[PDB]
């Protein structure tokens, strides 16, 4: 767990050297970015409900899997999917705040895929359930805080599959 | 909180991989889907009636 | 021991590499080691035993993998034999090494 | 020759037929 | 079936890694079933083939090798 | 069956049965054992008999299933499929009556005219119950293959 | 862990369909059967320590597992033998009662290989001893109640083996 | 069920199960004739039961089909009728099982998180399972209608 | 790798006992049924891409793990995935030929579990497919040859598992 | 056994069992009723053959018993016959599985190693497993005596 | 042969022939008589086999007979029905030499390769050895025609 | 093993002298004819096996070498004579590519002669499958790419002779 | 490496022909002979070494090849020579079960002769054992099966001639 500031300090820590001019530029973009990761993840923040229920209403609602004998079949399994999907746009938010991905494998890329391969989930569902969250919170936020949103929803997706 | 006894409350992916998959265990809709099991349409025009 | 392998290879008739070749796939080796172990161990162990060192990537377990899937040990030592790299380290006279 | 029993029928140190003699050789009132 | 092939492979990477040295020009018998990926890795490494000959074939048979 | 064929020959000529037909009759009563040891052969394999059979008639005759055909549809191959199973199931009466009156006596009198009436080929039913015939004579022994292929062959005949 | 009903409502829920004739069939089976299932457990609950004592007295006592040098030897041995003899039986009883082996490879079967495996346990000893158990349970609860025993104690030596 | 729920709850307690457990497995196992009575006849009239049931809600709650409402359209009240096929169906299940574990593990556990991820009001939904309570305790006799109503109110009661 | 006849000589010589009446029974047990495994091993050689392709056909076909994201995917992955579906096949009818699991947890259950937790292949699926595999065999050779199929078919599953 | 060697030379191959392989695995199957038999006739009288092998060997080996041989004195020629027993229990087992696969992997591979780290000659044993092949050949009929000699004659071939 | 694969896996093995080989040469060479009598059935009536099997195979497939198809036209139907009769002659060696090396050694090592380099459909080939199968154990005895029916499996079985 | 390039290198360097006139224009020869290589190469790795197939369909096919007593009677015959026709389909491409024969008497012609002579295989009827080869592959690829992938074909064929 | 059979199945099959009643002949020949075959290979196996020991006592023994100079002089030499006598009885009881002499010329008289003679080992010498290895299996098995071992010895002598 570690932002953007941590993971330069860390840099030229394991270096042991002092704080040069590339990492003072790193420094100084990550805080240009900042007031736009702020509003987008308050943004966000607003309409976690409305962004897990539109790509649900995208993705997987009508489908098999919603249908007897599918993953998301019973009221459980549709809770239990409703909690994944908002644990998956609440981290991709965390992600986007640190501006580093590194919270992502250290707490939901760590035992995802084996949990997923024991339970039986499938995984490209839930990988096209985490694009169209990524395309509906992109139409939310606009253009780059959508594309800043969607580098980290692309590591979760690739870290899923 | 001081009133009872503990109990397993969480599984490893290990563990319950090891005991809900075994095939006595298992359902049938846990990682593939299952389709329709109907009659045969033509068992069900033969019939004597609607 | 088995003896006619002993006796071509001292005669020089039959080269250092096909009596590394003929001994893998003789019924020692494959009750000794192809027997008690998966091909994905077995095929370690192959390497070990016939090229001196580990797979060192994955496309190559790939590869020697769909080689034993096709064929059994007997194609596995003949894949493993037949390479550039047992033709470059130890030729035709040279036992393996690790 | 004659004195060889099977190795299957000579007694062990789990089994009581080491102590059976005694056993035999003990008085037990009615 | 066996083919007693003679050959000689100069190694050509001996420069590189400087190993020693195997003694090149050898003559032996190969068998059938390999001998294509054989004379295919003599041709890899650049090394002429001297004489083919087919040792214990009996050629033109169909079963019993 | 042979027993109401017997009886009505016999009853036309104003006589008793001849004991040639009266060991005829005891010959079929015999016999039964088989007869209905081929019914439950046919009787059990049904699915495979008439989808077996659909599919072989299918690709042998492809312009009944083309638009333009009798059986074009999901609704109209599954009426084609019940009208084999139809003609499955009096094989199986024919099998178990020693005579082809159950077969010819439901399915086969005006045959000729409803299927005129209904738009269908013939030939093409005569070439389902050939694969119908294919797919149950492989699905037995010899001799209950030809005793079960006789009414077959009799539908067949009947059709043309 | 499901007895016949819940297995039989558990096809029926992944199929989505409602409880057809063969169902209804299954059902009639299991509510028929069910009387003798019943005695049959009381029977069993009757004599647990008196079965198992048997079971050892046919098959473990007097051989080479008692003596030194057997994992049966000491009494904490013996005690613990005793004790996974009676687990073996209970859990027979209860998938006798439920109609359904479920319960036995929920929890009996699950990590019971591995760890007789790691301890040194003798499997085909305690296999044989399960079938002395099977044998004289199916001497004291009659023929067919015996068979319905059994066909658990088949399941449980399986799995073990 | 029954059996499932007394082998648990002895399973725990390290116990074998006591003779009271054991009558009370017997009671349910002779009460299972006029289970599956209920059983047939919740199943028998499902359409009646769906149809009228959906008619008195929409009746009793318009405006969740009124435009702004979650069940508004065709298709919606098509799905709002396929929930109530499905209440109905665990229902039947619960009948069966002599217990609400059936119910309650498949269908009651997340539902109102799956009913606020859908925008659906769930007194609305707990009044179409009290008009099908209605229509099916309309349609049995007294104890039936007792015992079916038992399930309906859990359901009823798990809804709030 | 040992069979029925290696196993009994196996225990009768760790006794170093001469073989007994019990051993004799069991010998003859599977002299009986040796007939009845060499016939199913031939039916089972006959139609082994068959049995692996409606094995496919009816579990893994049209589902999820077929589809983009899934661990079945690419035309490499779905090689693989024949590959180990055949494999599953012939070792089965091997241990039903042995009439002994020994060569299943020697030489297929050994290192199985671990080689897919770090690929990521689902277990649930491929114990699916290979129950499958069981259940189309079954319907191949037999109600009492698919039985003796199936518990090794079962022995694969609960090793994998 | 048979079924070993059979499945493990089908197993390098990569191929299922040959035919000719699996009537060889028939065959054996049904010869197993004679291979039970004589296993029978040489596991009851095991006394009279080790006793009277024993006696034979010490007859025209002399050496081994006389003071400086192996075999000297109470205990060490009880330890020789029980080296006989092991031998005829292995003799035993090869005769039910079919095969010699028992013998060598028990009682064959490192024979001559152990019995030169025990000081043994190799060849007084070759003739106590010869006095056992006679005592054991004497005692069946011919067919048995050959089954039962062909074992006995690995062994002592397997010795030198 | 068998006699063939014996050697050869003890040659390997450096070993003479174990006595449980020996006496599966021993039952190949009692039951040699009856493989010459199968040879003989097979051999006798190649016509019929051939002709029948033709017959019912293009019943079955019959889109290589059609235009688009391999075996369309006079020549390419004979030298479908050439084939067969290799398939048959090599099912004839395979039964007189106890195993299946003349026909894996002769006709089914590049067999996909060759039929692949034609344009041939393998799966038809195999309903055509399937039909010969049909024809040939429809000839013979119970234990004759499950002995050639084990090669005719086998034949199969190496097309897919 | 060497292109037109570096055999002219070679020359050049044997010599010791610099690249004159007479080399810029061999290669000058060989730039401009490189496109057409390239163009004919691709054409003829798109129909290596219809190339092949109508090879032998032209000659060894229905002649007495496919029948009884030939060298391509059996299947495994007629399979290494498809993989002997691919091996002269291919390496005929690599000299045409290259611009010179050297690969062809390097790794084709260096003991094909004594191996075919050993083996029993007709050398007339491989010269003449080889030609129908040369045919096929000039009726697919024009005339003068034709011509210079016929001169490397009719190297093969006088190397074989 | 091709017996009676497989050479009959070879000379139908390089015909083309069916198993016509020469063939038939043959192959009821060899079924007639295999019986005898069977028990000679058994009574050969049963004295391997004693035969070996025989024939190097009748000719080898007490003459010059012992003694200092000759080939068969060290202990190397000797236990060479008691080896390549283990090998041709070994390979004579090989060729009189296949009844065809193949298996020599494949596998013992392929390179034997320039083996001998780039070694030094006198080729008369040993062609004298195996004469005398001939004659004591002759006395051994009897007359025909003698008659029939001696053929391919015969054979052996004849090919390293
Ligand atoms: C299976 C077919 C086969 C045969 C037969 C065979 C023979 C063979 N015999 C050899 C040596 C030998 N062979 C002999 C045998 C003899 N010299 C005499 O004086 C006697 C007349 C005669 C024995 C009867 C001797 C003495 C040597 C050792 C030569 C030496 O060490 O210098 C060698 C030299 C390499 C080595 O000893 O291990 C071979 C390869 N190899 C084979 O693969
Ligand atoms: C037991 C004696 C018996 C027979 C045979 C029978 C036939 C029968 N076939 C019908 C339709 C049909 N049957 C077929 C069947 C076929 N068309 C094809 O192309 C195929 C060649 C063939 C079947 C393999 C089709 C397509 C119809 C629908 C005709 C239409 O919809 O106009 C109908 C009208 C709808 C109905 O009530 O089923 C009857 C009554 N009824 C009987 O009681
Ligand atoms: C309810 C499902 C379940 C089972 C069955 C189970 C078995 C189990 N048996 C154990 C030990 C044991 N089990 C045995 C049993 C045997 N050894 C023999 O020689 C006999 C053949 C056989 C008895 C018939 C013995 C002797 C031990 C003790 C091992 C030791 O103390 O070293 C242990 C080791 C820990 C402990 O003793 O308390 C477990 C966890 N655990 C479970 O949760
Ligand atoms: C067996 C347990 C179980 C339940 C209950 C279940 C409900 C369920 N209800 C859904 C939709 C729905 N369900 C309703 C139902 C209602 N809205 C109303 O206003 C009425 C009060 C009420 C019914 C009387 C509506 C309107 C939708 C559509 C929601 C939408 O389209 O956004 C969906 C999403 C689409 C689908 O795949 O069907 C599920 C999964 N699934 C289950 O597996
Ligand atoms: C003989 C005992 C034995 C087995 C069983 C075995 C399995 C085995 N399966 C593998 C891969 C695989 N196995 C599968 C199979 C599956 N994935 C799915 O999605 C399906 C659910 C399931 C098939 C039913 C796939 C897709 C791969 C390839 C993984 C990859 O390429 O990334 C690999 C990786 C290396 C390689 O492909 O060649 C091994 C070693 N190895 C052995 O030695
Ligand atoms: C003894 C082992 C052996 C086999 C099998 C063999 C096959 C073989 N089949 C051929 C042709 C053929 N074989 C078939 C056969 C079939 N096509 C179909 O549609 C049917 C499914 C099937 C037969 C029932 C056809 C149609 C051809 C002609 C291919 C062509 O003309 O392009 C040819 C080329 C012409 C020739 O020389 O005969 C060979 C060599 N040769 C052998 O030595
Ligand atoms: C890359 C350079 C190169 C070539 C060309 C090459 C050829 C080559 N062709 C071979 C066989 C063969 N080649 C043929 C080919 C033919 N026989 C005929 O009747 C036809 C006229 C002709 C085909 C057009 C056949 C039939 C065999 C198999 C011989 C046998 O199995 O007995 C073999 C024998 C070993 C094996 O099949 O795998 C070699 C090494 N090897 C090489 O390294």
């Amino acid at each position: 767990m570690q932002d953007a500031i941590t993971s330069v300090i860390n840099s030229a820590d394991v270096q042991g050297k002092y704080l040069d001019g590339s990492a003072m530029d790193k420094l100084k973009a990550y805080f240009t970015t900042g007031a736009l990761r702020v509003r987008a993840a308050s943004t966000i923040s607003a309409n976690a409900a409305a962004i897990v229920k539109e790509a649900v209403a995208k993705s997987l609602l009508y489908s098999d899997v919603t249908r007897p004998g599918g993953n998301m079949y019973t009221t459980r399994r549709y809770a239990a999917c409703i909690r994944d999907l908002d644990y998956y746009l609440r981290y991709a938010t965390y992600a986007m705040l640190a501006g580093d991905p590194s919270i992502l494998d250290e707490r939901v890329l760590n035992g995802l895929k084996e949990t997923y391969n024991s339970l039986g989930v499938p995984v490209g569902s839930t990988v096209q359930a985490i694009q169209a969250m990524k395309e509906v919170t992109a139409g939310l936020v606009g253009a780059d805080a959508g594309r800043e949103m969607g580098v980290y929803f692309d590591y979760i997706c690739s870290g899923l599959s | 909180g001081e009133d009872t006894v503990p109990y397993e409350r969480y599984l490893t992916p290990g563990g319950y991989s090891l005991r809900q998959t075994r095939p006595g265990a298992l359902r049938e809709d846990v990682g593939v889907k299952v389709k329709v099991e109907k009659t045969a349409r033509f068992i069900e025009l033969g019939t004597s009636s609607t | 021991s088995i003896s006619y392998l002993e006796s071509q290879v001292k005669s020089g008739d039959i080269s250092m590499k096909e009596f590394v070749r003929r001994l893998a796939k003789s019924p020692l080796y494959r009750k000794q080691f192809f027997e008690p172990f998966i091909n994905s161990r077995a095929l370690e162990l192959a390497f070990r035993h016939i090229l001196g060192r580990g797979p060192s990537s994955r496309e190559e377990v790939q590869e020697y993998f769909a080689i034993v899937s096709s064929g059994g040990l007997a194609a596995l030592v003949d894949a493993l034999v037949d390479s550039q790299e047992y033709a470059d380290y130890f030729g035709e006279e040279t036992v393996p090494y690790l | 020759v004659r004195r060889f029993r099977t190795p299957d029928r000579v007694p062990q140190a789990g089994d009581p037929a080491l102590f059976l003699n005694m056993a035999r050789s003990a008085q037990i009132p009615k | 079936r066996m083919f007693k092939i003679t050959a000689c492979v100069p190694s050509q990477s001996r420069i590189r890694t400087q190993r020693e040295l195997q003694n090149t020009y050898f003559t032996k018998l190969v068998p059938y079933d390999n001998w294509f990926r054989e004379q295919q890795r003599i041709m890899k490494m650049g090394g002429k083939i001297v004489k083919v000959q087919l040792a214990t074939g009996k050629p033109g048979t169909n079963t019993g090798l | 069956s042979i027993v109401t064929k017997s009886i009505v020959n016999a009853d036309a000529e104003a006589r008793y049965l001849s004991p040639g037909e009266l060991d005829r009759i005891k010959a079929f009563v015999t016999s039964g054992e088989s007869r209905l040891r081929i019914a439950e052969t046919l009787t059990g394999s049904r699915e495979r008999i008439i989808k077996s059979a659909g599919d072989a008639l299918f690709q042998k005759r492809p312009d009944v299933v083309s638009p333009g055909g009798n059986a074009y549809g999901e609704e109209m191959t599954a009426t084609c499929l019940r009208d084999m199973d139809y003609y499955l199931r009096l094989i199986t009466y024919g099998v178990v009556a020693g005579d082809v009156t159950p077969i010819e006596e439901i399915g086969l009198v005006g045959v000729r005219e409803m299927y005129k009436s209904l738009g269908t080929p013939v030939d093409a039913v005569a070439q389902a119950v050939r694969e119908m015939k294919a797919v149950a004579t492989g699905m037995m022994s010899g001799d209950d293959a030809a005793e079960a292929g006789a009414y077959f062959d009799y539908v067949i005949g009947a059709m043309e």
